[PDB]
Parts: structure tokens; C-alpha cells; sequence
């Protein structure tokens, strides 16, 4: 489903502004980090704030997401994590130095196809988990041996070409 | 070269977001100057992603898409956020003098644990504590001798109250170091 081809809508949006990719990323990843964030125990009403404001972001630092290095569902993650935090911060999780490709170029093709497929396993292995280690993992991600391994590996392995190119 | 990161616990909790605004800034900024702790964190991240599209879907309500739609628009030493919190270049910030060639800066943040930028000249040594929790440290430019290591520029420290602190800084340039306490 091109429809569903989330990197290729997230190209969509860094070099034309297409409204439509926007609205088709939109209504697959909103409600999902809606009910993200109630799990993570905020209110619907907060949520919702949340997601929208997430969604606002993706688009305007679409040109920060690197196919090569996650996901887009793991992106996003990350833009709804880095939200404020009362008891915790100001403003934002500080966050690390932006690092991107220019509009000049791109990730080669193979590290992106690699990236997500890696992240594909991960995602199995999270799946399948007897529902106990399923439970210490989301309570890590929520409150409070995995693959990692092979995904540590390849951003490890795109974070050095990415270098190259700067 | 950097031989000392973040311990796999921080960056889970950093992953996770339940960091304390003080400890996200310092490993962040070491996660801006290695790229190996940027890569685990990578990993890390890959993991919320997962959880992220494994979650059952809750409506937003209607007019959401269409909402938000309508408001979319169409120092080297010193820069992962740090940079942030600190103006143009190291020299001047507002440093206060303590013992010695000590000098310190507090750091602006949320949450109930603390950030500052310590200023220790080369021969002078940080006299130190075994906190009641946890100590980052994150050296920026030259280096200092705990005895059961070594840190030099990027390296990050993880005390835990366990421990018996000693620390003498390097001689050469001076070390600074961004710090941050619970
Ligand atoms: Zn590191």
C-alpha cells in the first residue's frame, strides 16, 4: 500500500508539502499516539492535544527525518516523548544536535531499505514476547534482551555515511 | 576517544522520557558528541517506536485532521542543547568563584535535580561528595583523573552513592565539565 508507505509520504512532504501525504500520515498516526499517551497516563482530552501537536511537528521537521536511521513510527515516537513534562522540565527533553540531510541528497536506498528491516525484526520480536517481558518493557516506556543489537548496528553503520557527506 | 558512555539505564530512561530535565541535558550533549551512545540510543528509540505502532488506536474527535490541517504552515565545545543554556562562547557565562580556581555556573532547568558548568584549572582538583543519588559529568574540554579511570573530552562519569569520590583534573587546559545532581 503506497497509501501506507510511510517513508515514501514523509519524502512527500519534505520536498513538496503535500497536504495529502500529511492527511494520510495523519490518520494512521494520530490516534495511535493518542492511545500512546493515555497508556503513558494522560486524559484523552490532554492526549489529543498532544497527538495534534505532534502531527504539527512532523511537519514542520519533516526535513529532519531520516529514513535511514528509524522508522517513522519510531520518529514520531520520538517527537511525542520529547513532549513537556511538568515535574520534569520547562519546555522540551533536551534533545541531541540535529543531524540531516541537506536537501542536496539522501540516504542510499540499501541503508533504507537495511534500517527497516532491521527495525521490521525488532518490531516481530516485540510481538511475540511471552506477556510477561511484554510487561517490562512497557512499564519501562510508560512509567517506573531484545534484538537491539542489529538495530544499534546499522544506525551505528548510517550514522557514519551520514558523516561523510556533512 | 570517547571510552566512557552512558549506562544502558540512562538511556532507557532518557528513551523513555521520564528523565529529569537536568540528567536529559547531560546525556544529551554526550549523545551529540558520541556517536556510539547516539547509536544505542537509536536502538532504544526503536523500541518506543514499536510499542508506538503496536497500540490500539483511540479517535480523535472529529474535525481533528481537518483542525490541525488548517493551521499547518506550507563554541565547539558547547553544542548538543547545552548550547541553549549557555550564550555565545564558555568565557562568559555568569561564573561564580569558589575554592580555590574553582568556578561554577548554575544551569537554568525544571525538575528537582541540578545542572552546572564547572570551571577547574589544571592541577586544582573538584572536591566532592557521594551524593544522596545520582552525579553525571560530562567533561567538555581537557580532562581529570578519578583513579579507577581516566576522563577526557566527551567521556561521561556516572557516580552512584556507593562511591568514594577523589578527582584531580588533568594539567595542560583547563577542564570544564557539566554536571548534574539529584
Ligand atoms: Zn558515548
Amino acid at each position: 500500500s503506497d497509501r501506507t508507505d510511510w517513508v515514501a509520504l514523509m519524502r512527500a512532504i519534505r520536498d513538496h508539502r503535500d497536504e495529502a501525504a500529511f492527511a494520510e500520515l495523519f490518520q494512521h498516526f494520530a490516534p495511535k499516539v493518542k492511545g500512546f499517551l493515555m497508556k503513558s497516563g494522560s486524559v484523552a482530552s490532554q492526549a489529543e492535544e498532544c497527538a495534534q501537536d505532534v502531527m504539527a511537528t512532523v511537519w514542520q521537521k519533516a526535513h529532519l527525518f531520516d529514513p535511514s536511521r528509524a522508522s517513522v513510527a519510531t520518529w514520531i515516537f520520538t517527537i511525542a516523548r520529547n513532549r513537556r513534562i511538568d515535574g520534569l522540565r520547562k519546555d522540551r527533553q533536551p534533545e541531541p544536535e540535529d543531524l540531516f540531510w541537506g536537501p542536496d541528497s539522501e540516504p542510499d536506498q540499501a541503508d533504507v531499505y537495511e534500517m527497516q528491516q532491521e527495525n521490521a525484526r525488532l518490531g516481530r520480536a516485540i510481538a511475540r514476547l511471552p506477556e510477561a517481558q511484554r510487561a517490562l518493557i512497557e512499564r519501562a516506556f510508560f512509567g517506573d534482551g531484545l534484538p537491539l543489537g542489529t538495530i544499534k548496528s546499522r544506525i551505528r553503520l548510517a550514522l557514519d555515511r551520514l558523516r561523510q557527506h556533512m | 576517544t570517547i571510552r566512557h558512555h552512558v549506562s544502558d539505564a540512562l538511556l532507557t530512561a532518557y528513551a523513555a522520557g521520564t528523565l529529569s530535565e537536568a540528567f536529559s541535558l547531560v546525556v544529551a550533549t554526550h549523545l551529540s558528541l558520541c556517536d556510539e551512545c547516539r547509536a544505542r540510543a537509536g536502538a532504544l528509540d526503536a523500541v518506543g517506536g514499536s510499542l508506538m505502532e503496536e497500540t490500539a488506536p483511540v479517535a480523535l474527535s472529529e474535525g481533528s485532521l481537518a483542525s490541525v490541517m488548517a493551521q499547518l504552515d506550507r563554541d565547539p565545545r558547547a553544542p548538543a542543547p547545552l548550547a541553549d543554556y549557555v550564550g555565545r562562547r564558555l568565557e562568559d557565562v555568569r561564573w561564580r568563584t569558589l575554592g580555590g580556581g574553582v568556578r561554577q555556573a548554575i544551569l537554568p532547568t525544571g525538575g528537582e535535580a541540578i545542572a552546572r558548568l564547572l570551571w577547574i584549572p589544571g592541577g586544582q582538583a573538584v572536591p566532592d561528595h557521594g551524593h544522596r543519588g545520582l552525579e553525571l559529568t560530562l567533561v567538555l574540554q581537557g580532562a581529570f583523573r578519578d583513579e579507577t579511570d581516566r576522563f577526557g573530552a566527551g567521556d561521561i562519569e556516572i557516580a552512584d552513592q556507593e562511591l568514594e569520590h577523589t578527582p584531580v583534573a588533568e594539567r595542560g587546559l583547563d577542564c570544564i565539565c557539566l554536571a548534574a545532581t539529584d
